[PDB]
């Protein structure tokens, strides 16, 4: 059974097909008019409207794809290809095509916030206003502003959506932009609007094919400079790179770094920059680009990242203008697919072109051809049977192996062909993709299947062609040109250099009800239902959504369509796997999410080693997740990779310590924006698992002697100051004083926020996103002192015994535990005698334990209370054996615990004094100084007296 | 007034970083303050 978890009306014209997008937690719903709503994966609210043709009367697809992180958008003439720009997705010219001419009027969209740079540019700073064309301009930017200034006030996600368009000549906009970006040159401040200019002109540039001057990769040829502000016309200048096996000298982090390359007679490898013009030669493969673009300019603008002309590949590739699979532009898509190679997407037109496009850069055409009718593969299966022959196109898929010469990717093509005996028989067409015992060409036919019998007597054509995770079956979806359809289950065949299929299937099942014909169909992941070739999700003609198992073709679950206010019949669904939730659309325009559905404890066994050893591997963490899906506030901004590269380089960015790098995410404050208090950072995970504590990473004005009171909250997202307080039961965390966490130099500090409430929260798996509240407590106001900004969220580390929750409630829940803990480290245990590595184990428990309801810092805190009352009982003896009797290793991790304690008892309100108290326990045992045994202990004895010994001098005065 | 820094970068994976931050600023601060005791006689 699966639960209907609530619903909204989305539409009132109805829905048509959906998708999602995991790193940013969005929807995209799909109207019956050709609209795609964006609706945010948790509130559910409707981040962005819009309506895309190419040419009207279309309708429109859209799909994601996962290891590319890009969404294609297809309409009945153009595909194109689009990627996120900072959080957003460029909807409103990823339709578009290239023009012809220069006075064809095109459109071109801008987010929000660099077109209020580039307003405040050209009304505080810029005189352009002879250029014509000018105020119409200036009359689309001001009325663009003000339409969005009402959906902005809304929500946040709302807010960081919306987009500015513009629809203006090219040849105006061009003028508009170069005027722009030439008074910025003669005004020659570092202005933001700069690189948004010089994108715009840019994009303006890529809109028109004969605009763009040919390449000058080659010995002889001079290239302009005006064409490599963008990163894409550097990273292509790398073509005749002779290095392509050194290390750091690969054509990405040097065209990243604003390096070209210009071949000459006096070097091969010749590269100069873009905006300083440093000429550098003679590259050796330990020179990293940007070290050597520092070393050797270091007043360059680019390596201070100051305002310059920098185009960067993200812009490029989130502009990307749509291309036609024909030259024409006349011609209908038939069909298109995305198989298991995800770098490589094809579709077909109605008379048999099929276009194959790679979108793994930047979009292109990697293969043309037509299918003939009349091949000699086709030709024997008509044979076989025992004039005129035609053939359409109806699915689409490429295919790639799962990881001496590796097979090469193919392409699959359903086909339906129509002969005179007017019969029709649906074929399965197998081709080559790849150019190079013959090797076949691409686009050449490699193996022609014919369906069983029952398909040319039913008359059916193949509807999907979709791959299984496993990489050796496939699912083949069957209807009618009176039976629902079939399902018919392949396998590949990897015996040679070419992927092909079995003739005979493995595994067919009769759709006999036309009620459940199949709409739409997603393959889940094996790990969710865990809890076997894997989990298919089918909704059905009649409205019914069925949980399909792929082994054996069984219902698992259904679900009825609900009833209009007739029923309203689900039309597709999608799997949200951030919140692990299936959203379906209906026919209404309605969007329905359905979700699909003694101990023995450790601290109660006696504490032997290994006991104590499964007690710290539960303490243990380790770094959570990839990326965590986080939005800003527009005054924060999204690091650039480029300062990554600094904190590791390329070959340490990735499935290295730059992926714990890059685990943090790099926020840096303006100072322009009004408000430097109240600022809310949203953090929403892409999968849930319990999480030991998050990082709080930052750097202080160096100008500032005292730190003003700020405080840090963590938070939780049930519904995604009054602020702090709706939210008051949403803490995680209670709001923690910044100084505490600042480093012993003033500039830098690291907050760590963690709580008890944080360990023992996720119950069910459901605390999918955090939220994080920064406020000054009431020239440099509010957060303007703090530059930047960094978290880092790390999990538990996985452990093999069963039930760790439970055992991680009792841990942080029972006080008995901790006196025994404590108990057991004054060594007056009635049991065996404690070994000094069981003591030392004993102290990481409980220190993690000291920590966790340290950092807790709540109001009631009956632990914090409760472990620093039984510390209190036992002083002189944690004292005595950690400081005279074990080595300096224990004493010191007994210092850690020690001082972490004076650290928690001024939040604690602290009746009697633990400073007071844990001076007394040290006077006591002065007597016992001269009979220790290692002196690191004595040194950490005498350290820890040093601080406790500004309470009470007298003490220490007689007694040293 | 501080002649140490540098703490090791395992640590702050760790829960206890700001307990080993705070000895690490109590031995520098009581080697400022016998230094300048020593400073201040004179």
């Amino acid at each position: 059974l699966v639960l209907r978890d609530g619903c909204m009306r989305c539409d009132a014209d109805g829905l048509h097909s959906l998708s999602y997008h995991p790193a940013l937690n969005a929807i995209l719903a799909v109207t019956s008019r050709g609209t795609i709503k964006v609706i945010d994966g948790t509130s559910g609210a409707t981040l962005q409207a819009s309506a895309l043709s190419a040419k009207p009367g279309g309708q429109v697809k859209c799909q994601y794809i996962s290891a590319v992180d890009k969404v294609i958008f297809v309409d009945d003439y153009a595909v194109g290809c689009r990627k996120d720009l900072n959080g957003i997705l460029l909807l409103d010219t990823a339709l578009q095509t290239p023009v012809s001419k220069q006075d064809d009027v095109v459109q071109l969209e801008l987010p929000v916030t660099e077109a209020q740079q580039l307003l405040s540019a050209c009304i505080e700073k810029i005189d352009v206003s002879s250029t014509e064309g000018y105020d119409l301009f200036i009359t689309q930017l001001k009325d663009g502003l003000k339409n969005i200034s009402h959906e902005t006030a809304a929500n946040h996600k709302v807010a960081k959506w919306a987009t500015v368009t513009f629809h203006l000549p090219h040849h105006v906009l061009k003028s508009i932009a170069s005027a722009i970006v030439n008074e910025l040159k003669k005004i020659n401040q570092n202005v933001a609007a700069l690189p948004v200019a010089s994108s715009v002109m840019d994009r303006l540039s890529y809109l028109l094919p004969s605009a763009r001057p040919e390449l000058g990769v080659g010995p002889g040829r001079s290239v302009d400079r005006a064409l490599m502000y963008s990163e894409a016309n550097r990273r292509e200048t790398f073509t005749s790179w002779p290095h392509v096996g050194y290390r750091w000298a690969q054509p990405d982090p040097m065209a990243q770094a604003g390096f070209y390359h210009q071949p000459a007679s006096s070097g091969d490898d010749r590269a100069m920059c873009f905006t300083c013009s440093v000429c550098l030669v003679c590259w050796e493969p330990t020179d990293e680009p940007w070290s050597e673009h520092e070393r050797h300019s270091p007043n360059c603008p680019f390596v201070k990242g100051e305002h310059t002309q920098n185009v960067p590949l993200s812009v490029t590739l989130a502009t990307s203008p749509a291309q036609l699979p024909s030259a024409d532009g006349a011609d209908r898509i038939a069909c298109f697919g995305s198989g298991s190679c995800p770098q490589f997407l094809a579709a077909a037109t109605k008379r048999g072109k099929i276009c194959i496009w790679d979108v793994s850069k930047l979009m292109k055409v990697h293969l043309k051809f037509e299918i003939n009718a009349y091949d000699p593969a086709i030709v024997q299966q008509l044979i076989l049977s025992g004039m005129e022959v035609s053939l359409d196109i109806t699915a689409l898929s490429i295919l790639q192996q799962p990881e001496h010469n590796i097979p090469f990717p193919c392409l699959l093509a359903g086909g339906l062909l129509t002969y005179k005996s007017r019969r029709t028989l649906p074929v399965l067409l197998l081709y080559s993709i790849k150019e190079s015992s013959v090797f076949p060409k691409p686009g050449t036919l490699v193996q022609c299947l014919r369906l069983p019998k029952f398909a040319e007597e039913e008359t059916l054509c193949i509807d999907s062609i979709t791959p299984c995770a496993d990489g050796i079956h496939l699912l083949v979806g069957l209807r009618t040109c009176v039976s629902g359809g079939y399902l018919v289950l392949y396998k590949m065949n990897y015996t040679t250099r070419i992927v092909t299929l079995e003739e005979e299937p493995v595994k067919i099942q009769h759709i006999k009800d036309p009620q459940d014909t199949i709409t739409s169909l997603i393959l889940l992941p094996p790990d969710i239902l865990d809890n076997t070739l894997g989990h298919l999700v089918v909704t059905t003609q009649g409205g019914y959504v069925k949980v399909l198992d792929l082994s054996n073709f069984e219902i698992l679950a259904k679900v009825e369509p609900p009833k209009k206010e007739e029923q309203d019949t689900f039309v597709s669904v999608i799997y949200c796997s951030g919140t692990d939730r299936l959203c379906a659309c209906t026919k209404g325009g309605e969007l329905h999410f359905l979700q699909i559905g003694g101990v023995e404890l450790l601290v109660d066994q006696p504490f032997t080693l290994e006991i104590l050893t499964s007690l710290v591997e539960l303490t243990r963490f380790e770094t959570l997740t990839p990326r965590f899906s986080a939005t800003v506030p527009p005054c924060w901004v999204e690091v650039q990779q480029e300062q990554q590269q600094r904190r590791h380089p390329q070959h340490l960015h990735q499935q290295h310590h730059g992926d714990a790098a890059q685990h943090t995410r790099t926020w840096k404050l303006q100072t322009d924006s009004n408000s430097w208090d109240e600022h809310v950072f949203e953090l929403v995970l892409p999968k849930a698992c319990m999480v030991g504590h998050v990082d709080f990473k930052f750097v202080l004005n160096s100008n500032i002697t005292s730190v003003p009171q700020i405080q840090v909250t963590l938070l939780k997202n049930k519904a995604p100051c009054p602020f702090l307080e709706d939210h008051k039961e949403d803490i995680l965390c209670g709001p923690v004083w910044l100084a505490s966490g600042l480093d012993l130099s003033g500039h830098a500090g690291m907050l760590t926020l963690t709580s008890p409430k944080l360990v023992k929260g996720m119950a069910g798996g459901k605390y999918r996103s955090f939220l994080i509240h920064v406020k000054a407590v009431s020239n440099l106001r509010g957060c303007d002192l703090l530059q930047e900004v960094s978290v880092t969220i790390r999990r538990f580390k996985k452990t093999s015994i069963c039930k760790e929750r439970v055992q991680r409630c009792a841990m942080l829940q029972f006080s008995e535990f901790h006196e025994k803990l404590l108990n057991t480290l004054c060594r007056r245990s009635d049991d065996g005698q404690v070994t000094e590595h069981a003591q030392s184990l004993v102290l990481d428990a409980l220190c993690w334990l000291a920590g966790v309801h340290s950092n807790g810092s709540g109001s009631s805190k009956e632990g914090n209370e409760c472990l620093l009352s039984k510390t209190r009982k036992c002083l002189s003896d944690i004292v005595r054996v950690c400081f005279f009797e074990a080595g300096r290793s224990i004493a010191h991790k007994c210092a850690r615990f020690l001082a972490l304690c004076i650290s928690n008892g001024k939040c604690e309100p602290c009746q009697p004094g633990f400073g007071s108290v844990l001076l007394k326990a040290l006077l006591d045992n002065m007597c016992f100084l001269p009979a220790a045994a290692t002196g690191g202990s004595v040194y950490w004895y005498f350290v820890l007296l040093n601080y406790v010994k500004d309470e009470d001098l007298a003490g220490c005065s007689t007694a040293c | 007034v501080s002649v140490s820094q540098a703490l090791d970068a395992r640590l702050e994976v760790g829960l206890e970083q700001q307990a080993e931050l705070m000895l690490k600023m109590m031995s520098t601060l009581e080697a400022d303050s016998i230094l300048q005791a020593l400073t201040n006689t004179s």
